[PDB]
């Protein structure tokens, strides 16, 4: 609301995973691959 | 007094331009019968929204 609370935001190389595995070893996953650099170009001074 | 001032002005134009611009796109993916994928390539821009 209004217009105070600070969070944290996560940048750089992140990585998750979730995998599940068959009796052949067949592999079935989720994958989250995420690569984030700052940006001087659209920053805000606010 | 019976009289009259008057005159005009002008101004001369010779502007003359072109644009072009191209793109293409080519993003590729995979994923499995049954799940989904997202793909993003690009950036994020702060917005300043609250309720």
């Amino acid at each position: 609301a209004a217009g105070q609370n600070v969070t944290y935001k996560d940048y750089g190389i992140k990585l998750e995973f979730e995998p599940r595995v068959d009796d052949d070893n067949n592999v079935s996953m989720r994958v989250l691959a995420d690569v984030s650099d700052i940006d001087p170009a659209t920053s805000v001074s606010l | 007094n019976f009289g009259i001032i008057t005159g005009v002005l002008s101004t001369i134009n010779f502007a003359l331009s072109n644009g072009d611009a191209y793109l293409i796109a080519n993003p590729q993916l995979s994923a499995r019968s049954g799940g989904r994928t997202d793909f993003l390539a690009g950036g994020q821009v702060p917005i300043l929204q609250a309720l």
